[PDB]
């Protein structure tokens, strides 16, 4: 039932955000997901996910009652409901496996696109996949 | 732009096309006499060197088109014009400024009483120590370490001294006096 | 006559959905534009602004081909375009009353879309009003 | 980060919202041992101002939310942790970054003849100056003013000789051999 | 009595009776503190001698009862008390006289605006470097090798920046203004 | 003879006639250029007696038949050539002997990377100082005070790093060899 | 007038009407090469003023008609001729004065022996330093710092030595002598 | 033994068996107070090693059974005990002499007369600069750098000055004399 | 009765000392009353006078028994008289109000007999001036 | 003969009443006058002292006008204007055998006391005294 | 064939008699001798060796005239002055090939005594031994 | 019986030892006996004879079972004789009135010759000289 929880719908809006922004060589710090050192493709994306919500309050911002805010905001309840198809895996790996970017905003978008992409991908194919303890795989990266 | 001795001081340049930042090979320079271009330093994808010369005393970084070039101290032999040349493949496009240096002008005043044959003639001085351009004036030039310009007047006064009486100190725009007063003895 | 109907609501609406889709950031950027304290008359205020603002769109406001946005960009180059009529030239005063600003791009877009705004509503009361020649003006800048 | 003698480097803070980048209070500091804090300098609405101590060897710079420490020229002095106070109203965060600065390092072999009792023993010496880790070894600590460490090693041949002789220097994961062939004589 | 710095200065002593001159055996001594005695020089029948200390800095010379103390060029140290013991047999007299050296005094102005967090804050600067008395003042101590002392007085002027402003510099009765009247900026 | 810097050495010479040494009167020189002959000391009968320039770095004793120059301590200067004329009377008789001194070669190894426009350029530094005849060499001139002879080489390598790289160093016979292995970071 | 290195010593000149004293301006001048007239300082009512250069060297002072020049401390420098200059109104009458520095003359005598061919010639050395007039001779030129003028002469002893042997120095007619009566060994 | 400054000198020891030279092992010391022994240099089998702080200054050579230490030149501080240590396999035997160096002595006659209260009187002054013992005085201790001992004497005439005066100085047997015969004026 | 204690023939004497005296460049120290600080016209001159009699001793000096030594004796003389005319006021201030002058010997005696004549003066006019406490115009010298 | 009774008892009695009447003090001055040591007979020395001190009285001895010493002067120095006949001239030994003393002015006066006093009672002995050329003795000096 | 017989038994003897009279010391000196590294054929060795020790024992042996030791190497240098007759010469390589020697007289003695005694054995073994030309050996040194 | 203790062989042989020794710069050092400091005719002889023959058996030596090794050794026995004609005097001055030597081997034979040579002089005059107690002229030496 996890597997149809991410909407289509979802995925056009995150487009339109990208396609909607402007291009510049303004760029920012923001945090992600180490790619290197997790390169464990379930565990990674897993990690990547529950790391993007938090990231998108403060991250991806608009001005209120925009058709893009409308859009941040439907991205964040459908996590509310995700949160019961992750299982919780320990809080000392918080931090850990992430590291930082100095990049563009369109690649930060790029980067959330694609990890909601893969992610939806996923969840297709196994509903069952992100109950993983995954603690030993973090475990690796410093 | 303008900026006081010692002061940070930053002059800028851009390129047209926002797209685009460390695809531009920047590189500012120092006008020397003769239009003389003296390499300050460099700028590329983020990778930025200076030359050792001028090695701590500038050094330049970039946000999104804009680039900067930061004079960590300013002293007087920075006063000039400086050029940066912003290239992207084989088009180029510059950009011009003209830094001028400022030392805050120091006025003193003081006296001495001739010695001989009496001590009646008292001779006050006026020195002003500005840059660019130092003067002094009673109402009625040497180069320094620095790079400034001290400069200064004397005046006699046979007696009865007649006090108070005042000097006029300025550098350009920039003025201020000194009046002596009073002796010690009378 | 025919300038007054030219600058369509439509079109200012597009630019309010620009700046309402474009992300908050710190970032700021370096771009030409008009002195507004430099020259502080309205009407010849807009009146250079809108020369800059052509050169501007060009190196400024850049999305993906195709977009609601790139679309959105055309739409106001081929608006100005056939204004530029509507508008006397006073061209030595080109590089004189520009000043770069480093602002952030949401402050562009609001300045854009504030002369566009002026405009239309200047143009309304009156669309005789661009005859004047403020050459003494920039002389002033 | 990881930075060579004399080069430029820059260390890098940031806010967490990407909406403030010149609201934000920077202040970035030395960390001398103890975590003790020695001030570098401050930043705030894009006005900066750096201590004359550290000023020409430091600078600081913003870019968005992002904060820039730029080392003009790395020395010895320069290698330790740095940390960032970024200040905004009541709340206050810290971003702790670790410089290490590196001297590649510069192995010299030399040899000497004993002089007494005899001219038979043939001490040949292995000598590498490096930062932070100079190593050498034979295969069978002095400060610098620039702030480097030297250190050597010597090695006994009784005639007859058996040459050649390797030894192996290193800094951590840098490296180089010094191999002595044959004598003059 | 008083005298300027690095002119001639003479101190007097003189015997009670005007019938004798060369028989008194005088000799001048600079007292430092506690009164303690430190000889400069003796006279006698015309015979000076000066210690080799204050040899060509002071001098001895008699006309008729009067005994001269005559320092070439006085520097900031003479300054204080002398004594002269004038001894004529079994009897001792002793004058004391008052050196007060006096060094002009030089008011200099100067400015600088804050670097940090903004440059709107002017700070003018009024500093006297006089003796033995420099005083300071804004209208609203350090010690130099020459040995006199230097004062210095800062004002602060946040913008709208008030000028003129006026200090008060003053050397006991001597005194002199300084008037930062506008910036160069 | 042939002997290394810092090392005691002794140059020697005798007279025939086993009967007599004291009654001989010896005297060392230094041939300087141009066939010059610099007096160092001299001895007879066992009084001897060295110039004050060479004083303390040569002393001549005898033992029997046979005088000897001793060094104390040798350096670069001193390498050359050196005469005993030994006199009995009127007749006289030298010997010639060719002191060659020697520093042992010091080869050094080291790298730096390029600051611009990237950190990719690698160049490694060979330097070997010795005496008389230093020599350095890739694998693919200047005076030190010590009167030594200083000579470097550099190669540049353009990532990927061929490493490993080998420099030969060598004095005449002498030679030894310097390679870089591995960089820091990679 | 005479005086030794070192001492106070005091020139003096005087007006001939004995009831004026003050009145008169005075001047002291010191005579350099080619009557060159080096103003050294000045007194008129009790005002004195030494010119810097002859500042604490020189000092005036009156006592009634009679004015005083002070030598403060002499030195070999001021050896010549002075010249005092009195003027009362336009008439002015002039005194010379010839001071005559003298440093007392050091004989020094010390000896050493040959290091070869033997050690059998002692070679005694007398040395004498003064002002003006140094001498010296056995009885079978260097300016110094100060200003004065040693000189020095050698004697050579085979042995057996004819000890004692004797030097005569002397200053004009100031007179000193040294013998070297006996060797440290024998 | 004895020797003067500058000269060239040589101690000299010895094997008791005139048989062997080469074989002993002879090594100088320098003896500081207390007998202290510093080690100047080795032989062995004509293999030459001296110290290096008295390198140039000491040398050892062999001449059959006998070891000469050679002093290129003697300076005051080699004024002193020394000590040969000769050992052959379990036997050793030490011999011990006493190198005595000297500094020819420098008699200097000058004169000043007095300052104060009169110029009457004339004070001679006899100054002797020897090695090891000076001595002046007349008929009627200072340090060098070189090392030797400077010593003076002072004889006071008052007026008539009964000229001439003779002052004695001697350095042990090594003996001068000084004679103020008449002053300058 | 005060009032002709002091004979004419005293100034007589006096005058006669001055055009009596060799005219020189000569100066000599003397003490003196300050005539700045102590400026009241009375008190002055009682101090002047008192002081004037220690400083006659040591100061103007003969041979003994020529015409004017005897002058001095009888100026000595005088004043054993006088005595009685000034009242005693305080010790604190002998040495107030005095100053020291370097100056010749003939402008000495000028002053000698110019306090001499105004003392004679004043004390024609009435004899009780001398009784006055001065204590307080001597308080204000320094 | 006319020379005996010239210096009379009289001058010598106001020289002294000068003396007596001049106040005692440390006070010294510098005047010309005869070096006693340098030229020693007593014949001589008050010959050519004389000739110094005519010149000496008006530079030396001033009183205020009119006064019983300023008048005592100049019967002295008229007494000295006839006498000049008196003595035999040798000019050229003037500025030789002067020298300078620095001494109190009753030194001064008993010096020209003692030579008044002296030639009186020598004059007196002998009126053809000073017929003597001492040209020999100013070469001595 | 006359050189067997010249070198006597006697004469060897004679110098091992001069050998075992000297007193033994740690006396050394320096003699000019064959350098037997350089020049290893014992055959030449022996050749060009002896051209030397006549030579040698002029400045080398010496002892008061008329001792039984002075007249034994009077009997040596006869002996020597007849043989060189039995000897081919090679004179260019005279100053090669020789070495200078520090060492005791006793070793120079054993090092002379050890060349007539290795002589006569080998004249002995053969008269015609030494017709040999070792110039090229010389050339080796 | 001492005056023919010392055999007439005895310096034939040590003659021949001189005659038969090689002339050469060779030097050495010996001790002997400090002839300036001791100038007793009796005494120093007394002293010197004793001193060689302690020197001689590290000083004078030769190749085993030779004529000089049996020359040497003659002269040893003839000393274990002498020792009665000789008194013991004491043991302070042993290395008293003694000095060093820096010179040939010949040298050195020639003063153990002279002194041989003078002791059997001596001794043929008065059998009983050397029974005299030196020790004070032992005791000037230094
Ligand atoms: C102000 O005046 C005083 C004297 O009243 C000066 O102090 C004196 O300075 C002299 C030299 O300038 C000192 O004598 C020196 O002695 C040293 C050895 O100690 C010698 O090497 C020098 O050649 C010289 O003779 C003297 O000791 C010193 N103090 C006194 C009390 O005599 C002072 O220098 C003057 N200037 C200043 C700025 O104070
Ligand atoms: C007298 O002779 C003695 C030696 O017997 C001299 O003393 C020695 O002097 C040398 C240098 O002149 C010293 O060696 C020096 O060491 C320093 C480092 O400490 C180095 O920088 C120098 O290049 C030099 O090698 C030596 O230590 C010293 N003492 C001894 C016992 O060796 C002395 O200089 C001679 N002259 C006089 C006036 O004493």
């Amino acid at each position: 039932y996890c597997s149809h929880m991410i909407g289509s719908g979802h995925l056009q809006s995150l487009q339109r955000l990208i396609d909607s922004q402007m291009e510049t060589s303004c760029q920012i710090t923001f945090e992600f997901v180490d790619q290197e050192q997790l390169k464990d493709p379930v565990c990674y994306l897993k990690k990547a996910f529950l790391l993007v919500q938090d990231i998108m309050e403060d991250t991806m911002r608009f001005r209120d009652n925009t058709p893009n805010a409308i859009a941040i905001v439907q991205l964040q309840e459908l996590s509310l409901r995700l949160k019961s198809c992750f299982t919780k895996d320990y809080e000392e790996h918080d931090k850990a496996c992430v590291r930082t970017f100095y990049e563009t905003p369109l690649q930060l978008l790029e980067k959330v696109k694609n990890v909601f992409n893969e992610t939806k991908n996923l969840l297709d194919k196994d509903w069952n996949i992100f109950s993983k303890n995954c603690n030993n795989s973090f475990a690796e990266c410093s | 732009v303008t900026a006081f001795l010692g002061e940070r001081v930053t002059l800028t340049s851009y390129w047209r096309r926002v797209s685009l930042g460390p695809e531009i090979e920047v590189s500012w320079f120092k006008l020397g006499p003769g239009e003389e271009q003296v390499l300050i330093g460099r700028m590329h994808h983020d990778v930025i060197f200076i030359e050792w010369p001028f090695r701590g005393f500038f050094d330049i970084h970039r946000s999104a088109n804009t680039f900067f070039l930061v004079v960590t101290a300013a002293n007087i032999s920075h006063d000039g014009n400086y050029l940066c040349r912003m290239k992207l493949g084989e088009t180029e496009v510059t950009k011009q400024e003209h830094l001028s240096v400022v030392k805050p002008l120091t006025l003193s005043v003081h006296s001495e009483r001739s010695q001989f044959p009496d001590f009646s003639v008292l001779t006050v001085t006026c020195t002003v120590n500005a840059f660019p351009h130092p003067h002094v004036q009673w109402l009625m030039v040497m180069k320094e370490k620095d790079g400034s310009l001290s400069v200064a007047v004397d005046l006699s006064l046979p007696k009865p001294w007649h006090l108070p009486v005042t000097c006029v100190g300025k550098n350009d725009k920039e003025e201020a006096h000194g009046v002596y007063v009073s002796g010690y003895l009378s």
